[PDB]
């Protein structure tokens, strides 16, 4: 079975080149966004995108908070039905915390496995 | 337009009234670029 | 990774003129493959958004997405023989108005939309 | 459109006295009509809005064509500061000009208790000195209310009016349901019990107050039974048209006895002005209690009101017709206008619905009080925060919640518009008031009595001239309001003079213009 | 053909009225929704005032006898239809007694509030045993709609007719319903609240606005008291004829243009 | 020739708020040789306008023709250690006039002089 749905755990353009690479291999894409990126295009540019951060399930979490809360994470890799993280770089990209929920959910952590992030 | 199945549909710009008397509107249609034209009456 | 565009003439505020040859954006693609060069110039044409003209990206992508090019099996003479509905109204009426609802007072601002209970 | 005017209840009045005038009201067959439309009409449809020189002129039709007429409820209310601060007008000059051109029928004015036309709490002397000017300027019939109904309060002006050889109708408030067993504060006994202290206390007439037209059909047959039996005075019924079932329940009231009944004429009425009165006199031309007025003439002075009010666009509201809504908040007529577009002006005007529920519950947190003017108020007050706040009861009442409380609610819970017979809510009020402290007695009573001689000698100073008892008695009332119209006066001349479209917006170009 | 297409389409119960209430012009249809085996209410137009002696052309007698013929041509429902909000309460208590007197079928009443006292037209309707009313939602009533349900319902809570809906939900509609309302400012009528001249011209709930802004079209905005009187005239110049859409409209074309 | 983009993040009227990363595009030039490089991405890093928002391609082009990036003598220490007014006066005149000629004879309604 092939990986048919890819999450970017990132926003700005590393997110635009993951769609890209993904894009021209027939790869479907996914975003996510915070409430203070509802404007950033990659949530635009993906295939679909949910929100993160705000709403009657948190208050609210800081801009960049919920680019990192990995409560919201999986909670959107799910609502998709995507089947890897590609994490990008900075935000969350090296944390075995992202890989431990990834692990909760059971998806694909495109990088190296959770205990090397330690 | 179907119970299934929501058009997303943006207004992005309108354009200056040409020759023929057609103008062109500039929709975004679930994050797609499309142009139509009308008549301005 | 593998674009380049000869730009130049295209921005926001840009004047386009009937005077000249139609070039608003050159685009040329690259990969180490020639199937790839298509999807990677299919990519970047399915990402072009421009607004206040129209343009042959629809006509670009679909020569390129063409059975008889995509292999190589093809001429010279190839090309020479070779919701919407509801977004003209939505057009039609945003530029002209509907006739019922023209030349009458109009809602408050400023109104919030009703919400089945 | 005649010839000299049929003697009315003016005349009545003047021969038999307040007193004998009243038992005249009972012992009448007919039913007797008190026509709104000078006074409460525009105050509900149009904010208070409506000039003297459109009222004026009306005073002579009304007449000569309806004679029949108990009175025209053409003063008091919001009327009084309304004119001066808003329209540039005296009105002693409107009561005056009214008094001269229907000199037979009785005027009568909405009067506050403890503050006449009240902006806040006066001394004895005040509030006895405006009666008797009142009365000096063309009054005939007081109704007299106290926004808690706290009869009490109401002692100083009845004793006045009486003084004055004029008629006190003392009115009882009406709220809740008196045939909803669940909310047993407001029952049969409370307003029966209500009845007999008035009339202990010397009134002429009680009237029913329903200032947000609560009172049904099935409970004014009830109620007006029970008054009836209850004291041997004229019983009056006011009432408002928000549930758009106002018009029954005067009919219901009628059948059962009631005495007067309150109606505006037609093009004013409705929504939270009163029930129509062309329509009501037709329903019941014809019956036993047939009050004879000329339903031709109503229309005609219908008309006539159609066209003045077309002038006042401006001031019409967003109201759009019968609103159930009233059962659940209880905002009185006079102050479902004001309040709705003063939360638009605050960015509240797609909350107004939220709103409600608030101050439906605040009364219920205030302890459920009655709701007239300025009670009503208060409660408006502590809905339009506990929304822009976001707050509930309990965290309105939070010791852990640092709220900011309007001045109108640390003001009434303190003690200036009175006592509730349950008194105020002990724990809101201690933390509402901030270690300031509380009373419980009249206000009235522990205010300085004016000096009159030496705060006439204050603004006859300031304007530089004598001023007349009338506008000395508005100065009292008002004294910025008041200094701020006779300077503007002094400016303008007698704007009151010119037509409404000229007030309003001066002059066209090439327009041209009689002004008397 | 247009019966069994409205039966197919979804359509239960049927009131059929006739705009000179000639009960001649009311049978295809009423057979028709019969054998479509739906409900058939023969409306009555209701004009005039039964206890006005003055007018005896509508007097009880005329709408009693309506009532049996309908019954006769198989009406399952007679229904009262008061399109200009002309019965007035004391009538009702007379009229519903009458009917259901006279015919043993259910009665319906469906009113205007022009007047502004159509709610106490209804409320004693209801009290003389009338077995079904209009009204409209809050947010939609009064003027030249119906009276307000919300405050009907309101007024008959814990009666012996009460009619056991629930009035939190009725609010919660109604402001649905206010909602959708504001979007259509566009084609709200200058009309301010009650006129009780509604009884001297009787120009329907549909039509006195339609006739109003026809006589503003016109230019006699300044006169709409005559074209009252044409009205009035024109209407007895005919013979006294009911008047709902269509006829009501041929009246006011003739008071328009007598003035 | 030889200018990689990867941006897509800013556009005419967009908004850049202040909660991220404020990179506006990643300027990316090649060449056949080093050298070549650097006059490529000091062309492409001049030819851009951008205005709204302030720019350090004013910086990166003071970076790029320093003699230490051009044969690589720097270490991690190089850095830390190294027209309007015209539609102003228009607008002005046009709307309150001059003082020398507001008040006097103006010209025929007028044939522009042709340098010959
Ligand atoms: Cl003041
Ligand atoms: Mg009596
Ligand atoms: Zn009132
Ligand atoms: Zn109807």
């Amino acid at each position: 079975g092939p990986i048919s749905k890819i999450l970017v755990a990132n926003r700005s353009e590393i997110a635009i080149r993951v769609f890209r690479a993904a894009n021209e291999l027939g790869i479907k894409t996914v975003a996510i966004w915070a409430e203070e990126d509802k404007l950033a295009l990659h949530r635009f540019k993906a295939d679909e995108s949910y929100q993160v951060g705000r709403g009657p399930h948190l208050r609210d979490l800081g801009p960049i908070e919920s680019y990192l809360s990995i409560d919201e994470v999986i909670r959107v890799a799910k609502l998709s039905g995507a089947d890897a993280i590609h994490p990008g770089y900075g935000l969350l990209s090296e944390s075995p915390e992202f890989v431990d929920a990834c692990n909760k959910a059971g998806i694909i952590f495109i990088g190296p496995k959770a205990d090397t992030m330690r | 337009i179907e119970k299934g199945k929501t058009l997303v549909i943006v207004n992005q710009a309108v354009s200056a009234t040409d020759s023929q008397g057609m103008v062109t509107v500039f929709f975004e249609l679930n994050g797609q670029p499309r142009r139509i034209k009308v008549p301005d009456r | 990774f593998g674009i380049r565009l000869d730009g130049g003439t295209s921005y926001s505020g840009a004047i386009i003129t009937r005077y000249y040859d139609p070039l608003l954006v050159k685009v040329t693609a690259w990969a180490p493959n020639p199937l790839e060069a298509i999807s990677r110039m299919d990519r970047a044409l399915r990402e072009f958004r421009i607004r206040g003209v129209a343009t042959n990206l629809t006509f670009l992508e679909a020569i390129i997405g063409h059975p008889k090019f995509r292999d190589n099996s093809y001429t010279t003479r190839f090309i020479d023989t070779t919701a919407t509905k509801l977004l003209t109204y939505l057009a039609d009426v945003t530029v002209n108005g509907h006739p019922e609802a023209k030349d009458r007072p109009k809602p408050l601002e400023n109104a919030a939309r009703p919400v089945v209970p | 459109y005649g010839n000299g005017v049929k003697d009315g209840t003016k005349q009545l009045l003047d021969t038999l006295g307040p007193k004998k005038f009243g038992e005249w009201m009972r012992n009448e067959k007919r039913v007797l009509l008190t026509d709104t439309t000078m006074r409460d009409g525009h105050q509900s449809l149009l904010a208070t809005r409506m000039r003297t020189y459109d009222i004026a002129r009306i005073a002579g039709t009304y007449s000569h064509a309806l004679p029949n007429l108990l009175s025209l409820e053409c003063w008091g209310g919001a009327t009084f500061d309304v004119s001066m601060r808003f329209l540039t007008e005296d009105p002693w000059e409107r009561l005056a000009l009214i008094r001269e051109g229907a000199p037979n029928l009785l005027l009568q004015m909405l009067l506050r208790g403890a503050n006449g036309v009240g902006y806040t709490n006066y001394p004895d002397n005040v509030v006895k000195y405006f009666v008797r000017q009142a009365a000096k300027g063309g009054i005939d019939l007081f109704r007299v209310f106290d926004c808690l109904n706290w009869v009490e309060n109401m002692r100083v002006s009845m004793d006045a009016i009486a003084e004055e050889n004029k008629l006190c109708e003392a009115a009882i408030c009406y709220t809740g349901d008196i045939l909803n067993s669940a909310r047993p504060k407001y029952d049969l006994k409370y307003y029966t019990n209500l009845a007999v202290e008035l009339e202990k206390a010397g009134a002429h007439i009680i009237a029913v107050k329903d200032m947000a037209g609560l009172l049904k059909p099935a409970a004014a047959k009830v109620l007006f039974k029970a008054l009836r039996e209850a004291t041997g005075l004229p019983i009056h019924f006011h009432t408002h048209d928000t549930s758009g079932i106002a018009a029954a329940t005067v009919l219901a009231a009628v059948e059962a006895g009631v005495d007067a009944v309150d109606a505006a004429m037609d093009a004013l009425s409705g929504n939270t002005s009163q029930p129509c009165l062309g329509s009501i006199v037709e329903a019941l031309s014809g019956s036993e209690r047939d009050p004879g007025l000329d339903p031709a003439w109503i229309r005609r002075i219908s008309f006539y009101w159609e066209a003045v009010r077309n002038q006042y666009a401006a001031f019409e509201s967003d109201l759009k017709g019968p609103a159930s809504e009233v059962y659940l908040h209880e905002m009185p007529g006079g102050q479902f206008t004001n309040l709705k577009e003063q939360a638009r002006s605050l960015g509240l005007e797609t909350r107004w619905h939220q709103v409600a529920q608030a101050y439906a519950d605040a009364n219920q947190m205030f302890g459920d009080i009655v709701k007239v003017a300025p009670s009503s108020k208060v409660v408006g007050d502590m809905a339009l925060m506990m929304v822009s706040q976001d707050l509930t009861v309990a965290d309105v009442v939070s010791p852990d919640r640092e709220v900011s409380f309007p001045e109108s609610v640390v003001s009434m819970l303190k003690g200036d518009l009175g006592q509730p017979p349950s008194g105020w809510p002990e724990a809101l009020q201690k933390k509402a008031l901030k270690g300031e402290k509380p009373y419980t007695v009249r206000p009235g009573s522990l205010l300085k009595e004016a000096d009159l001689d030496a705060e006439r000698k204050v603004i006859e100073k300031k304007l530089e001239r004598e001023v007349s008892d009338f506008e000395f008695a508005s100065y009292l009332m008002y004294p910025k309001v008041f200094t701020d119209f006779a300077l503007a006066s002094d400016t303008y001349g007698p704007v009151s003079v010119l037509p409404t479209p000229a007030y309003f917006y001066g002059l066209a170009d090439g327009e041209e213009l009689f002004a008397d």
